[PDB]
Parts: structure tokens; C-alpha cells; sequence
């Protein structure tokens, strides 16, 4: 039934659980504080409009709380915004009684990475992935040590369709 | 006493597409990437780790038309599987 | 007739360490990360795919000594299992 | 037996093969022309002699030869040659009946990627990683269009030594 808070996602049964020593540890139900951060720019300077992004919020946001996560949801950042952000973020306590995380970034993209909101070809407003995993490394984000951190990145990373022709 | 961490370690990223390269969002559908994601993350959770989840959602964008792209997993410093182990 | 191909697919990378970050190699008995993996392919290539093999691999370095290194998979783009069947 | 043709690499048996839709498939042993180019640099202009370096050519020579694959192995090289030698790689006519490759490069290296011969701080020699995979791609190298490309490198990325603190 998708009236629980699994939605619809399909859940393990505990057969399948004991089915499954190379498997990150899973913390007790009762007590954890799961944490994720949703950043969706849908509102632009200079770029146009992202409409159906909050197709993409909406989705995203049940999907990680159907698998256990609280889930926080910023929109509209500049680059410096977004890093403001995720060090915030990196700074949670609920980290230290969680077992991994999810970051979810939906913006448009160029080559080098995410666009902020003021974003332009004259003033770049860029986030690179390379500044995501380093705001999120052991070094400035100690909670989260030796746990699952998943970032996904909805964004164009370049002007090219990414197909070439053959013939069979 | 003091002991030593790997500084990078237990990250996967998850790109919609590859360098270069567009990717896709439908006006009133959403994101293509981000909606072949969760259907496969909803159906595949309970008996795939995130890493063979991940694989398949490229493996569903295989045979390219009009609008092509191909999700990407980056920098992965898993050791172990991820498991989402839902309703647990 | 001509159709469409994907530019970049089914590849996959594994670096010897992560970005910023040294690679260790022994004078005599060579890099760490190069006899790691050929240890784990003549182990594990019977029974595993690469993306489990490397991953295996970095399992294998988990515990930080003096000399420490975390290898990386990158930029995959393998859309199914490569199993290598070694005697096949 | 390491006398066979696999060396010290474990067999896989015919149950096992049974065993394991979502799988690359595997070409026809008795007429396939497997290839991998192994590069590594061991002596360079600027930089110190990379002692040790024979072994893990050794090493992944014998190990690729175990695996089905025929090994070329150029050495001290710089990036422009590094260049000559994929493109040439890349139009080899073997890849056409070939299912997969492999490819490992084993240098110096720093950020910016893997350093050729020549290398200095004054006057870089860097072949990045981008271009080998550019190299290899469908565009450049439709041979290999749906089959494995496996990319080994081992390289320093940087100065860091990859390890933080932390008290229990």
C-alpha cells in the first residue's frame, strides 16, 4: 500500500533482508536523523525559466523521505548561496546519529558545473562538484565519516546532444 | 589518542548526463534523469544497491532518440554496498 | 540507414587515488594500487564484474597507515555487468 | 595450474558461467582480438626515476595476457606521444572482433592529470584524463562502440598526503 510512509517504494521484506561483512551498517529505526538537502533553481537572472522543476522537487522530496530522510528543500541560490548551504548543512547534528546522506542539485549547467541563480556568460555564477565533495569530505564534515553520501546532479554539462551517427 | 581518516571516502555521484553533454527536462513532466531515477530507486531499493540501481538507470537510457543522454556515476569511494534496505 | 549512438559509454576509470591526493609505489616491489588490483582480478574475476572488483579494491585500503591512499571509480558509463569469464 | 595460459588468474568454470540480460557480451574465444596498451613512464627529464616501475608492468602485462588481452607496452613517453600512441590504439583494426579493452597509463602525475617525459613546473607535460576518454570514445573510436573500456591509472593527483584526524 502507498498510504505508508514508504510510498511507492517497493519495500524489503525481512526474508530478503537476511538474503542480503561489504554492506554499509544500517542505524536502529527508532533513533535515527536521516538528513537530506534538495537545491533546485528554477528561477533565473539571465537564463530562462526551469519550468518543471517542481515536478522534479516534488518527486525527489517524497522519494527521499519514503526511504527515511528529512528533508530540506532550498531554491533559487546563487554559487555562494549554495556553498553557504552545504556547509550549514555539513554542520548538522542530526549527521552524528545518522548512517548516510543524499544531496540533490537540479539547476541548469555549463561544462565547469551548476549555475546559480545570477548566472551569465559575462559574471559566471558556478558550483563546481569538485567544491560539493570537498564541503562533504572528512575534513570539514567529520559527522558523516565513513557513510554513504549521495549526490546527484540534474544539469546540462555542456551545448553538445552527446550522439554520434553510424551506419548498420 | 589520535588516528587517521581517509580525507575522501564512502561518496558516489550521479550525473544526468556526460561531459559535454545536454540533458533533458520535459516542461510539465519533469526532468527525464530525475524521473527515470525515482521509478527505478522506488522498484529497485528493496533488492539493489544503490551502485547496480544506478546502473541500471544508464541501462534504461541506452537506445538514444530525438532528446539523448547519458547519466554518468562519478569520483565513487564506496567500499561497501549501499543498501536502502526500505521499510527498515 | 544511419542512427543515433551515445559519444561517451561504457567506460570506466579507477584511479589510484582521489583528487588532491598522493600515490604510493614501493622501489622493489612497485605501486601499491597496481598489485592491490592485480591481486584482486586474479582473485575475484571468476566470480565478480569489475565495477565489484574495483570496489573490493577499495574496500582493501580502508584502514589508513603511514602510506595512505583511497582508489576512485570515475566516469562510468558501463550500462551492464563486465564479467571477464577468465578460461572463457 | 599457472602453467596455462591464465596464469595465476582463477577459472572461471562452466556452472559458474551458467550461473551468472545485463550482461556485456562475451565474443567467441577462438577468433577474438583482444587488445590493451599499457603506457608507463619510468624515466623522465625533470623528475625522479620511478623505481619499481618493471614490476607493475610486468605485473599488468601478465595479467591482462591471463585475461585474453594482446598487450602493447610503450614506455617514457610525452604527452604528445602519449596522444600519437591512443590515436593509432584507437584505429586498430583488432578492435572491430574484439568485446572490450583495456588501457592503463602509470606515470608521474599531479591535479591537472598524468605527467609526460618531460615535465616541469616551468614547462608542463600533462596528458589529462578527459582527452584519453575523448580518444576512446564513439566519435574517435567507433571499434569500440557498446564494449568495455577500462582505464587503470596510477598517478599521483596532488601533494596531499589523503588523510585527516579524528579521536575516538
Amino acid at each position: 500500500t502507498s498510504s505508508g510512509s514508504e510510498g511507492n517504494v517497493k519495500l524489503c521484506s525481512l526474508e530478503e533482508a537476511q538474503r542480503i561483512a561489504e554492506i554499509y551498517p544500517i542505524m536502529d529505526k527508532s533513533s535515527r536523523t536521516r538528513l537530506a538537502l534538495i537545491i533546485c533553481n528554477e528561477e533565473f537572472d539571465s537564463i530562462p525559466r526551469r519550468t518543471g522543476a517542481e515536478v522534479d522537487i516534488t518527486g525527489m522530496t517524497m522519494l527521499l523521505q519514503n526511504l527515511g530522510y528529512s528533508v530540506d528543500v532550498k531554491k533559487n541560490l546563487t554559487a555562494s548561496d549554495m556553498t553557504t548551504e552545504l556547509e550549514a548543512f555539513a554542520h548538522r547534528p542530526e549527521h552524528k546519529t545518522s548512517d548516510s546522506t543524499f544531496l540533490v542539485f537540479m539547476s541548469h549547467g555549463i561544462r565547469e558545473g551548476i549555475c546559480g541563480k545570477k548566472h551569465s556568460e559575462q559574471v559566471p555564477d558556478i558550483l563546481q562538484l569538485n567544491a560539493i565533495f570537498n564541503m562533504l569530505n572528512t575534513k570539514n564534515c567529520p559527522s558523516l565519516k565513513d557513510k554513504p553520501k549521495v549526490i546527484i546532479i540534474q544539469a546540462c554539462r555542456g551545448d553538445s546532444p552527446g550522439v554520434v551517427w553510424f551506419k548498420d | 589518542a589520535i588516528k587517521k581518516a581517509h580525507i575522501e571516502k564512502d561518496f558516489i555521484a550521479f550525473c544526468s548526463s556526460t561531459p559535454d553533454n545536454v540533458s533533458w527536462r520535459h516542461p510539465t513532466m519533469g526532468s527525464v534523469f530525475i524521473g527515470r531515477l525515482i521509478e527505478h530507486m522506488q522498484e529497485y531499493a528493496c533488492s539493489c544497491d544503490v551502485e547496480e540501481i544506478f546502473r541500471k538507470v544508464r541501462f534504461s537510457f541506452e537506445q538514444p532518440d530525438g532528446r539523448a543522454q547519458m547519466p554518468t556515476t562519478d569520483r565513487v569511494t564506496l567500499t561497501r554496498c549501499f543498501y536502502l534496505f526500505p521499510g527498515h
